[PDB]
C-alpha cells in the first residue's frame, strides 16, 4: 500500500519540494501536521537547508533529510565510487528503518534527474542495493529526462548513460519527463515565457499527485503499484513511459475547463502535449495508462478510449490487441490557488511507452559517444576510481536497448 | 564549502586588498565589525571566506605573501587592513628583487616554510576545505616567483582540493618589468602543473574596458583591481548562495576543461554599462548575452573570435526564468557555431543564481576557455626568445640560484601548451 | 619503428585456480596471434603480437622477445618492459620468477653478464607514490624531479648511482628496494650498460592493476595514470596506422610518462606483457587488463 519516495539530487530535492507540498495541501493538511512517507538526499547542504528553511519546514524531519556536506560535483563516478559510496549506508538504513515501520509497503518511488552528479550516481548504487534487499517490492522512478537541446551541463548525456545502464536491471518501471517540453506546453498551451524551476516542478507534481496519491485513494475503479508495470512493461527491462496531462489550460487567459471526456482524452494524443520530446514520429502504443481523477463517467471512459482505437492515426503494436489500462477515481484534480493552473473538476492522467523513446536514446546516446570519442572530461571520471570499461560496457548496453525498442515494435 | 585565499607578491596583495573590500560589501561586514549585512542570506556563507572565533569579529581567511614589507604595511594601514590577522601577516624582509628565481630558490625558499605552517593552520578549520585561492602577477619575485613554490607545494600536500588562481597577464603592448616575459614563462610553466583553475586577467585590457565600455577618465590601479574583485565574487562566492540552479568550483572547473593541461579562462562582464548615460536598464537577457560574449568585454587581450569556444561557463545571478536564459544561449551556440566547437553538443553551461551583486537587478559573469587564448600564450613565448636568445638579463637569474637548461624547460612546456590548443582548434 | 608489440601471458594451470572456481576454458587458446574468449557466456576475441602460456613457462617466454631485447640493449639501444596484472595473476612467477625457474629479470642479468675496459652497469629502481617518486637504491628511511636535457627526453634528479659488478647484486639490489615498498604502486628497474673504448637504458616497470574498490583518491590517482599511459599507446598505435597524426602524447599528464617519455620519444623498442589468470570468476579482472593493451 505505501510507497517511501526517495528524491535525490539538486532538481529531485526542488520537483520533491513541489510535489509534496500539493500532497500535503490537496489533503488538507497545513505545514505543520502528518509524517511525511519520503526521504531527500543530495550532495550539496545548501539544496537540503532550503527545506530546512522555506517552506513546509516543520512537515519533514531532519533524519528523512542527509546533508552530505563535503561535495557535489556534476559526475557520475564522483557521486557514486569515490563520495558516493559515503552516505550510502546512512541513506540505506534510513528507508529500511522507515519500510520497517509501514504497513506493508507496496515498493519505493524514486526521484531523480538523469543529468548531474548526486541524481545520477547515487540513485544507481541505491537502486541496486534497494533491489537486492526488497526485490519483492515495485521499483517505479520518476527520472527527469535532460532535454534534447537545452542542456544544462557539458556532461550531462555523460552522466545520463551511466545511469541509465546500472538502474536498468534494477527498475521496474522509470516515469521520464523531458524538462524542454514541459517550456514547450508552458508557451504553447500556458502561453507564459516566464518558467521558473517551481513551475517545471509544480506540473510534475500535478502528475505524480494523480500517480500515487490520488490513485492510492478510494475510487471507481482502483488501480495498485503492482498494476501498473504488469501492463505498463512487458518487458524485463526496465522501460520508461511517458507522463502526460489533460487540463494544461490556464486560469486566466483561456477560459474552457467545460471539455468532455473524449476532449481531454483527445488532448494526450498530441505532440503539443505530451510533456516529452519524444514526438510521435514512429512510436508505436505498446502499453498505455489512462488515469481518469474527478467527474468520470464509466461509459464515457470506455467510448473515449474505443473512438481513438479505431482512429487509426495512432498505431499500436502488432501484438498489443487491447493495451489500454483504464484507472477512474473519484476525487478531482487539486490545484494551487496561485498558480497558472486553471483547475478542471476532471483530469486525464496518460501513461503510455511507445517506441518513440528509441528516437530519444538514439540523441543522448549519440551526444555521449561523440563525446567520448574525444574522451572529453574522462579525466574526472577516472580520477574518481572509475574506468574506461564502465563507460564502454555502458555504451554497449544502451545500443542493446536502442536495438531492443526497435525489436519490440516496429516488426511485425 | 570553506576556501582559503592566499595573496603572492606586490600585485597580489593589491588585488586581494580591493578584492576583501568588495566581499566585504557583499557579506556586507564592517572593516572591524561584525554581520551589518542588509538582508540574512549572506550570514548562512560567511563560513565559506571568514572563520569563527571571537564572534563579532568575523576574520577573512587572507594569506598574505610578499617579500617587499612595505607592499603589505601599506595595506595593514588601510581601511580593510585591520581586518587581517597578525597570523596571516607572512612577509619576510629579504631581497623583494623582481625576480622568479630569487623569489622561488633563495629568498622565497626559505619564507614558504613559515608559509606552508600557516596554510595548514587555515585549512584545518572546519565543515570541509574545497580548494585555495591565489592571487599573482607573472611578473615579479614574490608574484611569479613564489606564487609558483606555494601552489607546487598546497597542491601536493592536498591534491584532492582544487585550485583556483587568477594570473596576471603582462600588458603585451606596454609591460612594466622588463624581465616580466622571463617570469611569466617561469610561472606559467608550474601553473599548468599544479593550478586547475586560472583566469587570466590583462594589464591593457582592464583600461580599455573601463575607457570605452565604462565612462572612466583615469583608470587608477585600485579602480583597475576593484573591477576585477569585483569579477571574481561572481564566480567563488556567488556559487556558494542559493539559486535556480546552484554551481560551485567542482561544477565549473570539471564542466570548463576538457582536457588535464590546465586550460586559461578568459573573464567578462556582461552588465558593464556607466553610472550616468549608460543608465538605459537594458539587462533584460539579450543584452547580457550580447555584452557578455563581446570581443572586448573579455578580460584579456586576447579575442576569442580568432579562436575556437571550447567551453564557457556562464554564471548569472538574479530572479529570472530558465527558459529566457537557456534558450538565449542556445541562440548564441547556433549564431557563432563557426568558432563554438563542433565535437561537444553544448559548449555552454548555464547556472542561474538568485543573488546580485547588491545594488543591481540582473547580472551575470562570464568565464569562457578558448582556444584563442594561445595568441596570450604566443606573444610571451615570442618576447622571451626574443630577450633569452640574447640573454639580456639571464645573469639576474644566475646570480641567485637558476639552471640555464631551466630557462628552456618553462620555454619548451608553454610553447606545447599552445600546440595542444591549436591542435583542437582547427 | 615498430609498434607497441604487447604479448599476452596466461598463467600457468595453478591448483588454486581450479580450486577456486570452474576455470574450465574460459580463455581459449586458437594459434598464438589470437585468442579466443568463452567467460562463463561472454564472447570476445583477444588480438596480440603473441600469446604464451599456460603450457609456456617463463623460460620460453623469456627466450623468445626478452633474449634478443637484451642483445639489443647491450648494442646501446633502449628498450622499456610493462608489466601489467591484478591479484594473484600470476605476475611475481612471470617478472621475478621462482627460486628454481628464474623469471625474465634473474635471466635477463645471466645474459647482460654474459656479454661481459669500458664496461659500466648502472642500475636504478624508484618507486611512485602519488605523484612522488622515491629512489629505492637502498633506503629505508627517508623531492625528485625530472628535469629536461637539450636533448628533449627528462631525466630522474637525484637518482642514487651503484654499479652492478656481479649478478648477485643486481638481484640484491631489487630484493632491498621491494622491501622499502610503499596492491599499491609502480616500480621501476633500469639496468644502464655503458659500454666504452655509449647509453642504453633497459627499465622494468611493475604496474599496478587498477581498481574500483574503496591518502587521498590514491585508486582514482594511479587509475589516471593508467589510463594516461594507454592513451599515450593509443596515440602511436593509430599514429603508425596512418601516414601521419597530430600524436599528442600525454607525457606531461602523470609523472611516470615524463620517464616513459625519454624512451617513447627516443628510438627504442616496447614491449607491453600483461599477465592474467584463465578462470571463469576472474574475467572482470582480465577484462579490464586486456582493455589496458587494448583491441585491434
Ligand atoms: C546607483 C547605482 O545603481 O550605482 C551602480 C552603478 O552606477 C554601476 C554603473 C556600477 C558601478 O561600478 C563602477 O563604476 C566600477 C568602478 C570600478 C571597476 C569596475 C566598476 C558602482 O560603482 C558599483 C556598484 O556595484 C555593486 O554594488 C555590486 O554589488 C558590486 N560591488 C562592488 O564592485 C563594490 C564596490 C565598492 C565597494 C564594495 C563592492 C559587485 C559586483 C559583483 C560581485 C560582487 C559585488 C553599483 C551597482 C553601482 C556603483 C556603486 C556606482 C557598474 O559596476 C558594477 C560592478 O556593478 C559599472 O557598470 C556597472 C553598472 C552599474 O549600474
Ligand atoms: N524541470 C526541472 N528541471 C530541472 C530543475 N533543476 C534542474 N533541472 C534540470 O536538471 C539538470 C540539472 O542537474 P543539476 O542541477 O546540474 O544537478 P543535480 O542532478 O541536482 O546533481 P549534481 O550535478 O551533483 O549537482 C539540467 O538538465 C536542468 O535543466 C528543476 O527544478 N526543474
Ligand atoms: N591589475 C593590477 N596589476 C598590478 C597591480 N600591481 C602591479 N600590477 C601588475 O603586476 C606586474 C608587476 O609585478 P609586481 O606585482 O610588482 O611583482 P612583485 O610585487 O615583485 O611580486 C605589472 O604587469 C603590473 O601592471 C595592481 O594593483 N593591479
Ligand atoms: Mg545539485
Amino acid at each position: 500500500r505505501e510507497c517511501i519516495s526517495i528524491h535525490v539530487g539538486q532538481a529531485g530535492v526542488q520537483i520533491g519540494n513541489a510535489c509534496w507540498e500539493l500532497y500535503c495541501l490537496e489533503h488538507g493538511i497545513q505545514p505543520d501536521g502528518h509524517v511525511p512517507r519520503a526521504v531527500f538526499v543530495d550532495l550539496e547542504p545548501t539544496v537540503i537547508d532550503e527545506v530546512r528553511t522555506g517552506t513546509y519546514r516543520q512537515l519533514f524531519h531532519p533524519e528523512q533529510l542527509i546533508t552530505g556536506k563535503e561535495d557535489a560535483a556534476n559526475n557520475y563516478a564522483r557521486g557514486h565510487y569515490t563520495i558516493g559510496k559515503e552516505i550510502i549506508d546512512l541513506v540505506l538504513d534510513r528507508i529500511r528503518k522507515l519500510a520497517d515501520q509501514c504497513t506493508g509497503l507496496q515498493g519505493f518511488s524514486v526521484f531523480h534527474s538523469f543529468g548531474g552528479g548526486t541524481g545520477s550516481g547515487f540513485t544507481s548504487l541505491l537502486m541496486e542495493r534497494l533491489s537486492v534487499d526488497y526485490g519483492k517490492k515495485s521499483k517505479l522512478e520518476f527520472s527527469i529526462y535532460p532535454a534534447p537541446q537545452v542542456s544544462t551541463a557539458v556532461v550531462e548525456p555523460y552522466n545520463s548513460i551511466l545511469t541509465t545502464h546500472t538502474t536498468l536491471e534494477h527498475s521496474d518501471c522509470a516515469f521520464m519527463v523531458d524538462n524542454e517540453a514541459i517550456y514547450d506546453i508552458c508557451r504553447r498551451n500556458l502561453d507564459i515565457e516566464r518558467p521558473t524551476y517551481t513551475n517545471l516542478n509544480r506540473l510534475i507534481g500535478q502528475i505524480v499527485s494523480s500517480i500515487t496519491a490520488s490513485l492510492r485513494f478510494d475510487g471507481a475503479l482502483n488501480v495498485d503499484l503492482t498494476e501498473f508495470q504488469t501492463n505498463l512493461v512487458p518487458y524485463p527491462r526496465g522501460h520508461f513511459p511517458l507522463a502526460t496531462y489533460a487540463p494544461v489550460i490556464s486560469a486566466e487567459k483561456a477560459y474552457h475547463e467545460q471539455l468532455s471526456v473524449a476532449e481531454i482524452t483527445n488532448a494526450c494524443f498530441e505532440p503539443a502535449n505530451q510533456m516529452v520530446k519524444c514526438d510521435p514520429r514512429h512510436g508505436k502504443y505498446m502499453a498505455c495508462c489512462l488515469l481518469y481523477r474527478g467527474d468520470v463517467v464509466p461509459k464515457d471512459v470506455n467510448a473515449a478510449i474505443a473512438t481513438i482505437k479505431t482512429k487509426r492515426t495512432i498505431q499500436f503494436v502488432d501484438w498489443c490487441p487491447t493495451g489500454f489500462k483504464v484507472g477512474i477515481n473519484y476525487e478531482p484534480p487539486t490545484v494551487v490557488p496561485g498558480g497558472d493552473l486553471a483547475k478542471v473538476q476532471r483530469a486525464v492522467c496518460m501513461l503510455s511507452n511507445t517506441t518513440a523513446i528509441a528516437e530519444a536514446w538514439a540523441r543522448l546516446d549519440h551526444k555521449f559517444d561523440l563525446m567520448y570519442a574525444k574522451r572529453a572530461f574522462v579525466h574526472w571520471y577516472v580520477g574518481e576510481g572509475m574506468e574506461e570499461g564502465e563507460f564502454s560496457e555502458a555504451r554497449e548496453d544502451m545500443a542493446a536497448l536502442e536495438k531492443d525498442y526497435e525489436e519490440v515494435g516496429v516488426d511485425s | 564549502r570553506e576556501i582559503v585565499h592566499i595573496q603572492a607578491g606586490q600585485c597580489g596583495n593589491q588585488i586581494g586588498a580591493k578584492f576583501w573590500e568588495v566581499i566585504s560589501d557583499e557579506h556586507g561586514i564592517d572593516p572591524t565589525g561584525s554581520y551589518h549585512g542588509d538582508s540574512d542570506l549572506q550570514l548562512e556563507r560567511i563560513n565559506v571566506y571568514y572563520n569563527e572565533a571571537a564572534g563579532n569579529k568575523y576574520v577573512p581567511r587572507a594569506i598574505l605573501v610578499d617579500l617587499e614589507p612595505g607592499t603589505m604595511d601599506s595595506v595593514r594601514s588601510g581601511p580593510f587592513g585591520q581586518i587581517f590577522r597578525p597570523d596571516n601577516f607572512v612577509f619576510g624582509q629579504s631581497g623583494a628583487g623582481n625576480n622568479w628565481a630569487k623569489g622561488h630558490y633563495t629568498e622565497g625558499a626559505e619564507l614558504v616554510d613559515s608559509v606552508l605552517d600557516v596554510v595548514r593552520k587555515e585549512s584545518e578549520s572546519c565543515d570541509c576545505l574545497q580548494g585555495f585561492q591565489l592571487t599573482h602577477s607573472l611578473g615579479g619575485g614574490t608574484g611569479s616567483g613564489m606564487g609558483t613554490l606555494l601552489i607546487s607545494k598546497i597542491r601536493e600536500e592536498y591534491p584532492d582540493r582544487i585550485m583556483n588562481t587568477f594570473s596576471v597577464v603582462p600588458s603585451p603592448k606596454v609591460s612594466d618589468t622588463v624581465v616580466e616575459p622571463y617570469n611569466a614563462t617561469l610561472s606559467v610553466h608550474q601553473l599548468v602543473e599544479n593550478t586547475d583553475e586560472t583566469y587570466c586577467i590583462d594589464n591593457e585590457a582592464l583600461y580599455d574596458i573601463c575607457f570605452r565600455t565604462l565612462k572612466l577618465t583615469t583608470p587608477t590601479y585600485g579602480d583597475l583591481n576593484h573591477l576585477v574583485s569585483a569579477t571574481m565574487s561572481g564566480v567563488t562566492t556567488c556559487l556558494r548562495f542559493p539559486g535556480q540552479l546552484n554551481a560551485d568550483l567542482r561544477k565549473l572547473a570539471v564542466n570548463m576543461v576538457p582536457f588535464p593541461r590546465l586550460h586559461f579562462f578568459m573573464p567578462g562582464f556582461a552588465p558593464l554599462t556607466s553610472r550616468g548615460s549608460q543608465q538605459y536598464r537594458a539587462l533584460t537577457v539579450p543584452e547580457l548575452t550580447q555584452q557578455m560574449f563581446d570581443a572586448k568585454n573579455m578580460m584579456a587581450a586576447c579575442d576569442p573570435r580568432h579562436g575556437r569556444y571550447l567551453t564557457v561557463a556562464a554564471v548569472f545571478r538574479g530572479r529570472m526564468s530558465m527558459k529566457e536564459v537557456d534558450e538565449q544561449m542556445l541562440n548564441v551556440q547556433n549564431k557563432n557555431s563557426s568558432y563554438f566547437v563542433e565535437w561537444i553538443p553544448n559548449n555552454v553551461k548555464t547556472a542561474v543564481c538568485d543573488i546580485p551583486p547588491r545594488g543591481l537587478k540582473m547580472s551575470a559573469t562570464f568565464i569562457g576557455n578558448s582556444t584563442a587564448i594561445q595568441e596570450l600564450f604566443k606573444r610571451i613565448s615570442e618576447q622571451f626568445t626574443a630577450m633569452f636568445r640574447r640573454k639580456a638579463f639571464l645573469h639576474w637569474y644566475t646570480g641567485e640560484g637558476m639552471d640555464e637548461m631551466e630557462f628552456t624547460e618553462a620555454e619548451s612546456n608553454m610553447n606545447d601548451l599552445v600546440s595542444e590548443y591549436q591542435q583542437y582548434q582547427d | 619503428s615498430e609498434k607497441v608489440k604487447v604479448y599476452l601471458r596466461i598463467r600457468p594451470f595453478l591448483t588454486s585456480e581450479l580450486d577456486r572456481q570452474e576455470d574450465q576454458g574460459c580463455v581459449c587458446i586458437e594459434n598464438t596471434e589470437t585468442l579466443v574468449l568463452q567467460a562463463p557466456q561472454a564472447t570476445h576475441k583477444f588480438t596480440f603480437s603473441q600469446i604464451f602460456g599456460p603450457e609456456v613457462g617463463q623460460v620460453a617466454f623469456f627466450n623468445l622477445t626478452m633474449k634478443e631485447m637484451v642483445k639489443d640493449v647491450l648494442k646501446g639501444q633502449n628498450w622499456l618492459i610493462y608489466t601489467y596484472g591484478v591479484t594473484n595473476s600470476g605476475k611475481t612467477y612471470t617478472i621475478q620468477g621462482t627460486s628454481k625457474d628464474a623469471g625474465i629479470l634473474p635471466q635477463s642479468l645471466a645474459l647482460i653478464f654474459n656479454s661481459l675496459i669500458r664496461f659500466s652497469v648502472w642500475i636504478s629502481f624508484f618507486e611512485i607514490y602519488n605523484e612522488l617518486l622515491y629512489d629505492l637504491l637502498e633506503p629505508p628511511s627517508h623531492t625528485l624531479r625530472l628535469c629536461e636535457d637539450q636533448n628533449g627526453n627528462p631525466y630522474v634528479k637525484d637518482l642514487n648511482w651503484i654499479h652492478v659488478r656481479d649478478v648477485e647484486e643486481a638481484w640484491k639490489l631489487l630484493k632491498v628496494g621491494r622491501k622499502n615498498q610503499s596492491s599499491r604502486s609502480h616500480s621501476i628497474f633500469s639496468i644502464r650498460i655503458l659500454h666504452l673504448q655509449k647509453i642504453s637504458e633497459l627499465s622494468l616497470c611493475d604496474l599496478a592493476g587498477s581498481e574500483r574498490c574503496k591518502r587521498l583518491k590514491e585508486a582514482g590517482n594511479i587509475n589516471t595514470s593508467l589510463h594516461t599511459l594507454g592513451r599515450c599507446i593509443a596515440a602511436l598505435r593509430q599514429n603508425q596506422q596512418n601516414r601521419s597524426k597530430q600524436n599528442l602524447i600525454p607525457f606531461r599528464d602523470s609523472k611516470l610518462t615524463r620517464v616513459f617519455q625519454g624512451f617513447f620519444t627516443g628510438r627504442g623498442r616496447s614491449c607491453m606483457i600483461v599477465n592474467v589468470n584463465p578462470c571463469a570468476s576472474t574475467y572482470d579482472e582480465t577484462l579490464h587488463a586486456a582493455k589496458f593493451s587494448a583491441l585491434a
